[PDB]
């Protein structure tokens, strides 16, 4: 299950990219990284799927949540300039 | 230039010091890096060098002359 | 609402009535504590002690139109000894019903026991 | 034109004065010895003139005015017979009133 | 499929443009509005500021006159509870009527064990109270007089300006719930002399969990705080004002001041579509309250001879309400068809419809068919029918 | 361009898991959870159910103790107020800290004022009451005893556990205030002997205007309500339960339950970075509260001789809040800081920092490098400063 | 005017249209529909381009809102079957 | 905070110390630290009677900044005879202070009256 | 029959009672339509008849005759 593991995991780091605000954006890079390193080594098939599953949860929100906040957008920060 | 841009944003990604970076150094091999490094490594390059590169090349790319070599061919 | 409560409402069974002058039909017709149910049910008898036909019709709740459903099902085919045995519990336990809905069960065995003591009484 | 009127200090003691019409009663107490403030000096913008009003002679008191409003809702210890002394004038309706210094 | 919603008096479903107002609160301008060292609080101070003049724009007030709280029955008990502690030395009495919504007619209960004394009018058959009734029951130590504007179980108005008057003239403070009447018919609280509103947002298509209440400044009414806290809204209501809340409470007030006069003429044709159509198809349907006095979003029909939550059981398709009290928790009768005057066998048969903004002509055809048709299923079935149709009278006949 | 946000105990920003959450019954699930006849009230009643199962897992209950309030101002007032009422025929008394939230202080006033009696526990240096007092003060007249568990304004974490022990062998009611603490540090009712506990909505990423209170049904605890209606949430809180609302709490604390181990070990290296890189470059500057028993998401500093807010004013591209009387509307001074033992003159000078679950190392070092260059200023503009520098001792100084 | 306007009311029914819910779908047709009919025969050009204006900031909302409920969109209603 | 405050702080002007030993300068101290505001106000006159140069420092909010800034601009150019007719609400006026922030305008009057005074008594 | 749909669609959008509309008459001189009326009868169209119509046509169909001569074509 390699190959759809690593195609997840894309698909959410370039969808977290593309949030509006920086706190969104910035907490959703770094959870994404940390949740996958942190079960790089899980042995159980049973909860691969599981794990696989809650992404892609995850990642309907992040879509859903994205576009609401492109929808709705304001200023950048000033950590941004 | 394109050899000193790629260089660095491999560098800045996998933690090499700019020195451990060659144009014969694997990405796994040679430089520490698993297979969630590399998926944000040829992102990074997407991010830099404005290109969609499909999958297929991405999972071609696994070294730096790899990667030299597509940035530029595009 | 409950499965059995919306079957028994959306499904008839034996809503109708019977015919008073006829003395082989007892007739209960009983009514709520403290709210606005009324049931009628009414019960028919053969030659022998057994029951052939019982029709109800209910003003009241949709709970109230499954327990006199119910218990005209349940009084078909049985004689008057086994229908006084028919307790408000037992309705209850088939249709699920919530604390608040009890005053349906207890009805729907009252009117029971009315029907039968006027079957009794019409036919000494 | 005499009315008199009663004042109760903190205390509870009773301070029995006597005043005429035309008069302002956060001054009459301070002629006549009672722990009255008058810090704004009547400018409407202190609260410390404030004093509870007998229940009797309450409605014989003209409508406060909308700064005078305005300086009750903030004065600590608000209470429905509740004026300030800087706007009470002395009136022959008056008579027996009894104003009650606020804790 | 999803059935149809006939239960505006319940709750509404939110507008979209109150949405759209809302969603940058939620998303970008998250900041506490009492935060006074930074931007993100100046931002949503603004918007509560806004919100609030929007507000007493759409009832014709003075900003600063409107306060926050978290729904109609917060507003009614400030209301009433505070009026009553505060003018406690002096007066010991309050009037409301009997057809008051119960967080109204629970504020009275407990102030009645809190050592009040409160007097509860009666109503005319209508479902309107008697102003010689109203003069009568005024007592010199009254403290406050209650009166909702619209009635949520019957949908008859009460004589607001006239009430108003009267107050004044007694020197009596005024408290009207107008949860069922903002944004809905018009209302002025300086030509009706009212004292105390309350306000509710998800009545008029905004927002729940947020509300208002209008006090008077000029002469000044003073409530005592129920909430202790901070200090927030003048110190009448304490804590964190919602923004994104009172902010949709704010768009919800603009668009209704702006489609008012439309939504009226729209639901009056829609209501008298409903209510002939029924009548010309089933013979013994009374309408519960006065029609002359009446708004026409709430409508309340006794079906003669059939079980009201029996009859809502039947019309699964549309979601309504009954009076039934078989529909109730605690198995409580309708107090307000009992207060009307209204025999209980046909207070178990009432139904309430809701016509709203979105109603649909279509959604209202569909319901009166299904009702008709339910009725005529139901009355087959009912006993009260077979006796009435046999020539009997209900009255006369005992019953156990 | 906007600020930083660095004030999350003021508020925090939605978390978009619970906007996600809330926003179908914002569109299309937007009925009213108390009709029991329909459609939409059913789904909207077992959403409520659903949320409240979720903050009954993340604080250890059963879901029946959960009520749902508008905030934890009405929580603390629901508590306090009702315990109060209901025992008072027997309990006058009641014990709080110096160092509570003035919700649950202003609570304690008014109910002083309307015949209780109240005792104010002091706290140490530390901002930790001593058990000994806590012990020395009960009587046998005692009905409630009212700690907060985590401090808004210094962080300092009380003995929870420890103090529900001891109330519970004395036989009284224990309160703690939980809205900095809930989703940030571990709780369990059962475990540290709760009785009542407040939770606010907008404290753990989720919306405003919602908060709740968990009351023990075993040994059962009971309330007075304080608000009248139609005995909704099990009689102690009427009025219409806000279905978005009470789900996005839900939601949150689903979330907070998931993330909490995750966020605290990544908030207290970002606090340690501030403080270490803060102390590192600024002489004099001083953390308010004990760092044994402290949160470290909330960083209480006092920069000697320069004023709080000439800070605030100077960093303006950092979203922050004082200690000052001159940060107040009222011109009060910091009573946390007056009751823990703080000089006037440094109270003045305090700033709260606020780390949360989305700030990063890029914020947290921005704002020590602006901090660090405007507190250098304003002491080069000190006069403080220069005595100070002077070889002068403030105390000794006379000041008119 | 009449080639803007006209260009606005058909923009405007087109994103309407487009409404998952069925009430907002009507109520929204059915507004811009009466909304068009009662101002047709306005004569002020300040009042025209005040109502364009207005109309303008509508179709900003209904956009954002239709969006909204295509990502959050529930079951049909019996009437629609 | 208001554009006028802001501005006064983000430029500063005379912000300073005088020699204390020199016969021609005055010294003003007011406030206290334990009530937050506390100024020093330093005003330099040359042989006649003329303020040639002014300093300050203070220890308060952003609006007692701006209040002895403005008064240290406003004071440089007087005599002391001009310099005494400057009232606290001048300052309020052109800081467009708010009710609670007339401390600032006050103290930083107060600074001015006590710095004259000891240049007064200091040249006796 | 793409006749008598059109015709149909004409009729139920401008309330013409089937009889009137003819293969000559007007949208707005013969039967009693404005212009509020025509973009609504031609969304219509558009509806039934799947086919994106560009503005440039939707000007030229003013006629039953242009509307079934554009739906016949396409
Ligand atoms: P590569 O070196 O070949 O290694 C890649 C992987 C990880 C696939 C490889 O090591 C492997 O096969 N490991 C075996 C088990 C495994 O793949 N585990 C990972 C399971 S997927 C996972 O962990 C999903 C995490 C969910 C993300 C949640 C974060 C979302 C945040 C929402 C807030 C906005
Ligand atoms: P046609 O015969 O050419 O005539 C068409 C027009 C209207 C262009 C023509 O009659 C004309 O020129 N009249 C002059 C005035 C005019 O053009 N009126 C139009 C003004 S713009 C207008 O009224 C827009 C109304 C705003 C719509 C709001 C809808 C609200 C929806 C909210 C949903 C949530
Ligand atoms: S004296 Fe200051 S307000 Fe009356
Ligand atoms: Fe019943
Ligand atoms: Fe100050």
């Amino acid at each position: 299950s390699r190959a759809q593991v690593l195609a997840l995991y894309r698909a959410m780091l370039r969808e977290s990219k593309r949030f509006s605000a920086y706190n969104y954006r910035t907490y959703a890079v770094r959870r994404i990284r940390d949740a996958f390193r942190e079960n790089k080594n899980v042995k159980d098939p049973v909860e691969i799927q599981t794990l696989v599953n809650k992404a892609k949860r995850d990642l309907g929100v992040i879509r859903r949540q994205v576009h609401i906040g492109q929808l709705y957008s304001t200023d950048k920060l000033i950590i941004e300039n | 230039t394109i050899e000193e841009r790629v260089k660095k944003i491999i560098g800045e990604q996998l933690g090499v010091k700019q020195e451990e970076v060659t144009n014969n150094a694997s990405f796994v091999e040679d430089l520490g890096a698993d297979s969630l490094d590399t998926v944000e490594l040829v992102m990074a390059l997407e991010e830099e060098f404005d290109t969609e590169i499909p999958d297929e090349e991405a999972e071609k790319i696994t070294t730096v002359q790899a990667a030299i070599d597509y940035i530029n061919g595009h | 609402y409950h499965k059995k409560v919306v079957d028994h409402y959306e499904n008839p069974r034996n809503v109708g009535s019977l015919d008073k002058t006829s003395k082989n039909v007892g007739t209960g017709l009983v009514g709520a504590p403290a709210c606005g149910d009324v049931m009628k049910l009414q019960i028919q008898v053969d030659e022998k002690g057994k029951i052939v036909d019982a029709r109800f019709k209910t003003f009241g709740c949709g709970s109230a139109i499954a327990s006199s459903s119910l218990a005209t099902e349940w009084v078909k085919g049985k004689t008057v000894e086994e229908a006084l045995t028919i307790k408000n519990t037992d309705i209850a336990k088939e249709l699920c019903l919530p604390p608040v809905k009890l005053h349906c069960s207890m009805l729907a065995e009252d009117a029971i026991k009315a029907a039968l003591a006027d079957y009794k009484l019409k036919q000494e | 034109d005499v009315v008199n009127v009663v004042f109760v200090d903190r205390s509870g003691q009773r301070i029995p004065v006597s005043g005429r019409v035309g008069d302002n009663v956060l001054h009459l107490a301070q002629r006549h010895g009672v722990d009255l403030e008058g810090a704004c000096e009547a400018s409407l913008a202190c609260s410390t003139c404030h004093v509870y009003v007998s229940e009797d002679h309450l409605d014989l008191l003209p409508p406060p005015e909308e700064r005078e409003d305005d300086m009750l809702d903030m004065a600590p210890l608000l209470q429905e017979n509740s004026r300030l002394g800087c706007q009470i004038v002395l009136t022959p309706e008056l008579e027996g009133a009894e104003f009650t210094l606020p804790k | 499929l999803r059935p149809l919603y006939m239960d505006v008096q319940a709750t509404t479903p939110l507008d979209p443009r109150v949405l759209d107002a809302m969603l940058p609160y939620l998303i970008n301008y998250y900041g506490n509005p009492h935060s006074r060292t930074h931007a993100y609080g100046w931002e949503s101070e603004a918007a509560m500021e806004r919100a609030r003049q929007q507000v007493a724009s759409l009832i014709g007030a003075d900003p600063r006159e409107i306060i926050f709280t978290s729904g109609a029955t917060e507003s009614n008990n400030i209301a009433i509870k505070g009026v009553a502690r505060f003018y406690r030395s002096r007066k010991k009495h309050l009037i409301t009527t009997q057809t008051e919504h119960k967080c109204v007619l629970d504020s009275c209960r407990s102030l009645e064990a809190e050592g009040f004394q409160v007097t509860y009018l009666p109503v005319q058959k209508s479902g309107i109270i008697d102003l010689k009734e109203l003069e009568a029951a005024i007592q010199p130590d009254t403290s406050l007089v209650s009166v909702m504007t619209v009635n949520n179980e019957i949908g008859v108005k009460q004589p607001i300006a006239e009430i108003g008057r009267i107050c004044s003239s007694r020197k009596v403070y005024f408290h009207t719930d107008a949860a069922q009447a903002v944004g809905k018919i018009p209302l002025d609280v300086n030509d009706m002399k009212i004292d105390l509103m309350s306000i509710s947002g998800h009545k008029i298509y905004g927002p729940k969990g947020v509300g208002a209440i209008y006090i008077r400044r000029r002469p000044r009414v003073r409530v005592e705080a129920l909430q202790s806290g901070g200090g927030q809204e003048r110190g009448m209501r304490s804590g964190t004002v919602p923004t994104p809340l009172v902010v949709g409470l704010g768009a919800a007030c603009e668009v209704a001041q702006q489609e008012m006069e439309y939504d009226h003429k729209r639901i009056s044709k829609l209501s008298e579509r409903l209510i002939q159509n029924i009548m010309k198809s089933l013979p013994d349907v009374v309408m519960n309250g006065d029609p002359k006095h009446h708004y026409p979003g709430c409508i309340n029909l006794s079906f003669a001879y059939v079980e009201g939550e029996s009859l809502l059981m039947a019309l699964k398709d549309v979601a309504l309400s009954s009076g039934s009290a078989c529909t109730s928790a605690s198995l409580e009768p309708s107090y307000v068809l009992r207060a009307i005057g209204t025999d209980e066998d046909l207070a178990h048969s009432s139904i309430r419809f809701g016509i709203g903004r979105f109603t649909t002509e279509e959604e209202v055809d569909y319901t009166v068919e299904k009702c008709i048709q339910h009725v005529k299923r139901l009355r087959e079935m009912s006993p009260l029918w077979e006796m009435v149709q046999d020539g009997i009278d209900l009255k006369s006949i005992k019953w156990t």
